[PDB]
């Protein structure tokens, strides 16, 4: 079914080395530096990468945009007592100190700007108390928390505090993962948008919950969402601003059935199956409500409005016809343009210098 | 007969009101010219300088250069010793002036910026200058304000002092308390020779009246491979041993006479230095003693250090003393003549690569200031690779790194350089660890692969790295500069790649010689040379502000260096 | 299990049309992957190499590189060793494949250009490159075309040469038809050891049989002074010993053979060795054996020089033979890096100041070519110095001329340095004779008097005059150059007046140390460092083209250099 | 009669010494590179510096104009069978191998310049032959008639094959001159305007005629030369093109009378008597005639014209009577702007850089 071409169109929609490199590096140096500082050194517990970096589900930005790339620190604080202003303001020293003219606050982050990349770091705190703290400060200090390989990289993966990279000469036991007794039920709080209450978020469950679908999908999950991102990106005049970024994610991973062969089929079923099972909320014009991985009680699409829903919903209609006329068509050039008219012209149709020293 | 421009002169000398001549010239069979003159002073005489003083103005000549110095008369002149001038000293000749002239050149405090002005050239102004200044300086030595507050402390003119013999030491200020409760008190010293020097000892320890290790100073590892000799009696004195107004004591007598005033006995101390060396069996013979005082830097200070001052070791006799030259070997005392911030000379570097440009830049580094240096390197020596090299044919068959390391030792008295003979990177565990103990770490290999290992390192902490390369026929300089936990190697690379650089042309590459196969890179010594002190000046740069730094460098026919900043 | 790599080798190797396998990989003891493969030809046989060819891929890791190695295989394998390719050894071990890998990454004349291209990363990319080349190789040497018109001709490989033992000779083009005439004749000949080098030496002169000199080898002042040891035995041949195609004799059969081919008998010659060492009752023993023979550069060409092979020396024995590496040190086999144009290298060059920037200068000069230079100073050495300067604390005491000199001397073995320890102007005629013999007079000083006593002194001849001076706080350089009979010194002061310097101010002055009053001026290591290189490009350029030169450099804080010439 | 004013205007109109080290160095290097040339090995005899600047009577070019220095080479060549161009043409590969690019042929002469001065050659021979030919040559090679010298510095200097040059320590046989009977009647011959033919010249009777001259006027004749060239120069409106030159020196030096005391007396003596000798010619409207020191046959004022010489002379009476009221006038500022009336404003009224090696 074309996977050659699919292939390149991957590789070709994925983030640069030289970025990925910066990124890496400046995590580490961000948490080296946060370690050594005297005056944040009981407070900081951990310092962790997260969001589509982590899960393998971004793209390239057209132009010279830098990526976005997210960052959790967290804390020893006790929430019921300081407010999210207090606990963010006790970090702008640090900053002042080792990221002088390159920081910027605004909402509930904070944005340091590097060479080629762009950190957003949220601060977060645990809500428990006692053994319940010290279990899960034991977790977020782990290898498993700490790693900053994509899930791309490492296939084996698993939410589990006994875990370590597995590293061969060319290519040694498969731990599992732990119990839902020991961190489902155990939630970090952050700030909201205005800095006024704190929130509940949860993102270790969804980092597991990717990799066991990617896991269940042989691989084929995060390249057709990184797809589906790229097709919104081309047709962006005749699709609506909203949903974007893990909200859109949600859906297609919603949308998805266990046991993907290829891409070009998981699309097409991708795509049917969320025409089949939306329809009554489309002429309803209402919008759907999905349960968030971490937390159970939150709903994902709760800042979506029904006209983007609705207009989300013709388009992919249309992109639905489009995959099926491309996946039954035998020529092969053919099919590569049907297949063209959607992803873009990115899809294709079938030095080192000298030093001394 | 005598020519016009002695007449000239002595017109002038007769027509000055503070001075009076009545004999004329006079050749010697030296070749000399010399002229008695009487002069007077404008200010209440001192006992050590009468009003009425009579000179001898003498003028010769030894190769092209006219000599023009007024000398104190033997009958009828000044005897003391004041500051800027020479040991006024009369021998048993037909001479009929003293060697106790006045250092006109220099210019004290009094001696006023307009007044001193600049030197002439013809004879008969050098002459009207040279005797403006003596009377201002005859004035000023009558009111006994040579020397005044924020004039440096210049030590008193010795006689007799050999030409060739030198003690080094090393006192700090630190080392001040120490001493300040030993006054009086007088013990032994040893002492060893510099390896392949003309005439130099240098002192090594410190010891009491029984023989008792009190302090130990610390050298060069070139230098503390030696045979220590206890052959110094130390003493330490209130003030400096100076007789009025600024001479020093020339026979023993003076010398006691000093110490009767300071409040000591010399004879006592004699006396002491026999019986304890008939006490203590393995001593022999002490041959030469050290006198120690709290000195300034400047007039009005307070003394923060301690000087030690050498003589060829009685006390009753009116025979000459022997002296000897004796400097502060200190760190803070080494590079006067320009040194680096401090900022990387607290700073612990280490160079990969011992070959052509990272020789010359660790021996600039070291000469700068630099002294903690780590060398890694696998390689032998050649000849010829010393056509473009720091070492010479005496390192020839020893690994890169150990013969590097030796002769920065050899450098400078404070230097501490460690050599590694592996390659990057280290199998065993433990040298791993001493890597990780360095602060700057420099790229001077020009291979890939020892960027692709730099990055694949786990330092485990924030480390500065920098990468220094030349370009084909060195004609172009690669710099690149981080500060980061790990090394980035694909950015770097891009960089490399991005600048307009020479293109590889076999037809310059020449074979290494008769009966090989593989070619060699041109580059000459001196494009190498003006390779390694930019990318010193790159370094000291990066040190004083680190961050993501790029440059590159181009050499042009006429001479002149060109630069390539990159935006980041 | 096998990885997937691994099955992808195989899968590459089953599906080439030149290429079998049956045998699976297998891992080693020692962490390395191997596989049997046999391979085919495309051109006629030859005895050497049979057409079905049977090979050993090889692929292990040492640090972070991994190694992909061919080696052929001890029972079906080929046995000779050709051109490009390492000795083909077979040892007493459990290894399955012998150790005469091909050396793939050489490109001789038959491999296409477009043929070879580039290496790749990837591990299979690079196997598909390593086989392809492999065939390229093994048919060449089938075709015995490895070696064509216009390659180099590398010396054969060598069984078991000691990396660490060098033996040194110098033979040039003239010495040729010295030579010719003796094909044939033996003699001995004596050497002497390297100071302080490891594992080093070199030959000093060539005797005959009874025992008389007939050629002395001229070395630099510092070689020439060394003890001198008959200790080996030379033999002229008509051609270089190498048996079919390109391997080295390995024992003393072989060495017999190669004799008997080019028409000589080993057993006799070692014969009338001993008994001419019975004759003589000096001579004890000789320990190394000395093989010469006319060699080329280029094959195709003639041999215009002779090359000597050194073994540590029976014939009929079947021992190994011990190897010893030697090396040409001609004058035109030391530079072979870089070097500079013949305009400057046969000329005399004078230079008066033996301090910071002269030490630099001569240094390079020397490291570039020039080999003819004279020194003129007469102060001596002191430990400050040194913060700025090309030696080091062994030689404090010294006067600057002459440690400089055996400095330069110890650098390359075809140096001749000559100090005169008096001040310009010399006293004696002898010494303006021996000084007026030189072509070009460099002045490295700073000083105003020996620039008027260059005006004043007859050179009897026109000469080559430059003047190089550094500014205040080394901001700048002043270079002057002329070609007169005498020197210009007001044209010189004018244009140095002229240019636009920066003042002179005290406050930078740091006084030299503790208890003195002179200041000193500041200079660090790396502008003199640059000036120096910068002065030794313009005296190379003044050579070139001489006439009235004026040159003023300027160094900015960004790390350029810019200049302001003057129009005459 | 303000003698140190008019010692520092005599300062002020002297060539400088930058351009005196240049001509003295070049006369020196293209004596050594004339005499190391193989094919004009055997040809050239001498070389030797002539002119003002050897006699002491050249003054400062206003501008960057460069002086004219004067020298003769000569050889051993025979007039009677060599042509004037054929010489000259010999010295043809000398000047394209040593002086690239810097040399013109103009006239009978060679002119080379350098980096300040501009150098004057000519090429004469000798028409002796026998013994006199090698006493002339042997006189030609003394050191007097090698001296680069001028005869203001030496004082000393005499004709003589015996004379060397008196050196002391601060200020010894005083030679005298030869007699005339050994190069008096002994001239050298030398090309013409056009080079069709060979004419005579005599400078050594020139500079020893002007050395006794300066010798019984105490050292005032060269003076009182250069000042009335600049006299000339300065009012150069209301004077004639001619006389100047040596015409003009040999005009100052026949005015003069033996036993000048001072500057101003000698300048009025010198004006009052070329007044009264050429009284008789002015008034006929005619031209002098007088003989050259060297060779008696010659007229020096031959190409002059009469009305040359009538305006000359209307000048000369002016001045004259500028003079005489300077003179007298007992007022120093007055006599000095009286004197500047004439001389101009150069009349006077009553850095070492550092270097480190
Ligand atoms: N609506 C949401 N519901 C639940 N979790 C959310 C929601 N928005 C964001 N998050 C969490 O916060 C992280 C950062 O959010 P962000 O908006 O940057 O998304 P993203 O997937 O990283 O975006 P992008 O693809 O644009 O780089 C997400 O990875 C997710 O874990
Ligand atoms: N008319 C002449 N009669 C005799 N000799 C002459 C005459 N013109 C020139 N000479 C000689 O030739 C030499 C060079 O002549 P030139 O015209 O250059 O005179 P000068 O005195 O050097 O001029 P200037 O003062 O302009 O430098 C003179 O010094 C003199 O010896
Ligand atoms: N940078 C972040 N890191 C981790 N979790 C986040 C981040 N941003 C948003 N979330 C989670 O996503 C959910 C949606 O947030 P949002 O739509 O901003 O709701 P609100 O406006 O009420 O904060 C929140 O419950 C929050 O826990
Ligand atoms: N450059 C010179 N060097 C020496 N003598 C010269 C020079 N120029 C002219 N003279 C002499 O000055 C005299 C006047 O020459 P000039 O007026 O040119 O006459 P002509 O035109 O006939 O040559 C000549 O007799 C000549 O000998
Ligand atoms: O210009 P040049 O070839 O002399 O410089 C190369 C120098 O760098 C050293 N080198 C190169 N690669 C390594 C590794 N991997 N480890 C240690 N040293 C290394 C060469 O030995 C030479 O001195
Ligand atoms: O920069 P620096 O002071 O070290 O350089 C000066 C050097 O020049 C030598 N010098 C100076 N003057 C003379 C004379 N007249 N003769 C010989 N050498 C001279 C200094 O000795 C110093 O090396
Ligand atoms: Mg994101
Ligand atoms: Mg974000
Ligand atoms: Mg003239
Ligand atoms: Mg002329």
């Amino acid at each position: 079914e074309l996977q050659p071409q699919f292939n390149e169109f991957l590789a070709n929609i994925r983030p640069t080395d030289t970025q990925k490199e910066d990124w890496k590096s400046g995590a580490r140096t961000l948490r080296e530096r946060l370690k050594n500082f005297e005056p944040l050194k009981e407070i900081v517990v951990s310092t962790f990468l997260q969001g589509s970096i982590r899960r393998s589900t971004a793209i390239r930005p057209l132009g010279d945009k830098r990526p976005d790339v997210d960052i959790v620190v967290v804390t020893n604080l006790d929430h019921t007592r300081m407010s999210p202003t207090d606990a963010m303001d006790l970090f702008i020293p640090f900053l002042e100190k080792y990221y002088p003219g390159k920081w910027e606050t605004q909402g509930r982050s904070f944005g340091i700007t590097l060479s080629y990349v762009e950190l957003d770091l949220v601060i977060t705190a645990i809500p428990e108390s006692g053994a319940e703290k010290s279990h899960l400060e034991q977790l977020y200090k782990s290898e498993s928390v700490l790693t900053v390989n994509s899930l791309e990289e490492q296939t084996d993966w698993r939410l589990n505090k006994s875990w370590t990279p597995n590293t061969g000469w060319l290519s040694s036991a498969q731990v599992e993962d732990a119990p839902a007794s020991e961190w489902k039920a155990h939630p970090l709080v952050l700030p909201d948008r205005e800095k006024n209450e704190w929130g509940r978020t949860h993102p270790l469950a969804q980092i597991r919950w990717t990799a066991e679908k990617n896991r269940l999908c042989n691989g084929h999950y995060i390249n057709l969402v990184r797809a589906v991102k790229w097709w919104r990106q081309q047709n962006s005049e005749d699709l609506p601003k909203y949903p974007k970024g893990y909200p859109l994610e949600h859906l297609i991973g919603n949308a998805l059935d266990n046991g993907t062969t290829s891409m070009a089929q998981g699309l097409v079923q991708l795509m049917d199956t969320f025409l089949s099972r939306w329809a009554a909320i489309y002429n309803q014009k209402s919008k759907p409500w999905l349960s968030d991985h971490g937390v159970a009680e939150h709903d994902v699409m709760a800042r979506l409005t029904a006209e983007d829903f609705c207009s989300f919903y013709e388009g992919i209609a249309s992109a639905a016809e489009i995959a099926r006329n491309a996946l039954a068509s035998e020529e092969p050039q053919e099919s590569a343009q049907l297949w063209r008219q959607l992803f873009g012209s990115k899809f294709p149709l079938p030095q080192k210098t000298g030093r001394f020293a | 007969q005598v020519p016009a421009e002695l007449q000239a002169a002595l017109t002038l000398i007769n027509n000055d009101p503070r001075m009076r001549t009545n004999n004329a010239w006079a050749l010697s069979a030296d070749k000399r010219w010399s002229l008695k003159f009487t002069a007077e002073l404008s200010v209440p005489c001192s006992s050590f300088m009468p009003d009425n003083s009579v000179w001898h103005l003498v003028l010769w000549q030894e190769e092209t250069l006219i000599r023009i110095e007024v000398y104190p008369d033997k009958s009828e002149g000044i005897s003391a010793t004041f500051q800027h001038q020479n040991y006024n000293f009369s021998d048993a000749s037909t001479r009929e002036w003293t060697s106790g002239n006045p250092a006109l050149e220099n210019t004290p405090t009094v001696f006023g910026r307009n007044l001193w002005g600049l030197e002439p050239e013809a004879l008969l102004d050098r002459i009207s200058w040279r005797l403006s200044r003596l009377l201002l300086w005859i004035d000023a030595a009558a009111q006994e304000k040579l020397a005044t507050t924020g004039d440096a402390v210049e030590l008193p003119a010795f006689p007799d002092q050999s030409p060739f013999t030198v003690i080094g030491f090393s006192e700090q200020i630190d080392d001040l308390p120490f001493w300040a409760s030993k006054t009086g008190e007088w013990g032994f010293a040893s002492s060893t020779g510099l390896p392949g020097a003309h005439g130099t000892l240098f002192l090594r320890e410190f010891l009491d009246n029984k023989g008792k290790l009190i302090r130990t100073t610390k050298w060069s590892p070139f230098m503390r491979k030696g045979a220590r000799t206890t052959n110094a009696v130390w003493s330490v004195l209130p003030t400096l041993p100076v007789l009025a107004p600024w001479q020093a004591p020339r026979t023993w007598q003076e010398l006691s006479h000093c110490f009767a005033q300071c409040g000591l006995s010399l004879p006592d101390l004699f006396s002491d230095i026999g019986r304890s060396v008939r006490a203590l069996r393995k001593q022999r013979a002490p041959g030469l003693l050290l006198l120690g005082f709290p000195l300034e830097n400047k007039i009005g200070d307070e003394p923060a250090r301690i000087h030690w001052l050498a003589l060829r070791l009685q006390p009753l006799s009116q025979e000459p003393i022997r002296w000897v030259r004796t400097q502060n070997w200190a760190a803070d005392q080494l590079r006067t003549r320009g040194e680096a911030a401090n900022d990387i000379r607290s700073k612990k570097v280490l160079i990969i690569g011992a070959g052509s440009l990272g020789s010359m830049i660790a021996e600039n580094l070291m000469r700068i200031g630099v002294v903690s240096q780590g060398i890694l390197d696998a390689d032998l020596l050649q000849t010829g690779n010393l056509s473009r090299h720091a070492l010479t044919m005496t390192s020839v068959g020893h690994n890169k790194a150990a013969a590097l390391v030796e002769h920065l030792n050899r450098i400078l008295p404070d230097a501490s350089a460690r050599s590694f003979s592996c390659a990057f990177p280290p199998e065993s565990e433990v040298a791993k660890n001493s890597l990780r103990q360095y602060d700057v770490i420099i790229d001077c290999t020009g291979d890939d692969g020892v960027l692709k290992s730099l990055a694949a390192f786990d330092w485990k902490s924030e480390k500065i790295f920098i990468s220094l390369a030349m370009t084909w026929r060195a004609e172009g300089l690669f710099a690149f500069a981080a500060s980061e936990t790990s090394f980035p190697v694909t950015d770097a690379s891009s960089r490399f790649n991005a600048s307009a650089s020479p293109e590889i042309d076999m037809d310059e590459a020449r074979i290494e010689g008769i009966g090989a196969w593989h070619p060699v890179f041109p580059a000459r010594a001196d494009d190498v040379q003006l390779w390694a002190a930019v990318g010193t000046k790159f370094i000291c740069r990066v040190v004083s502000a680190p961050g993501r730094i790029y440059e590159y460098f181009k050499q042009m026919p006429d001479g002149t260096v060109e630069k390539e900043p990159h935006e980041y």
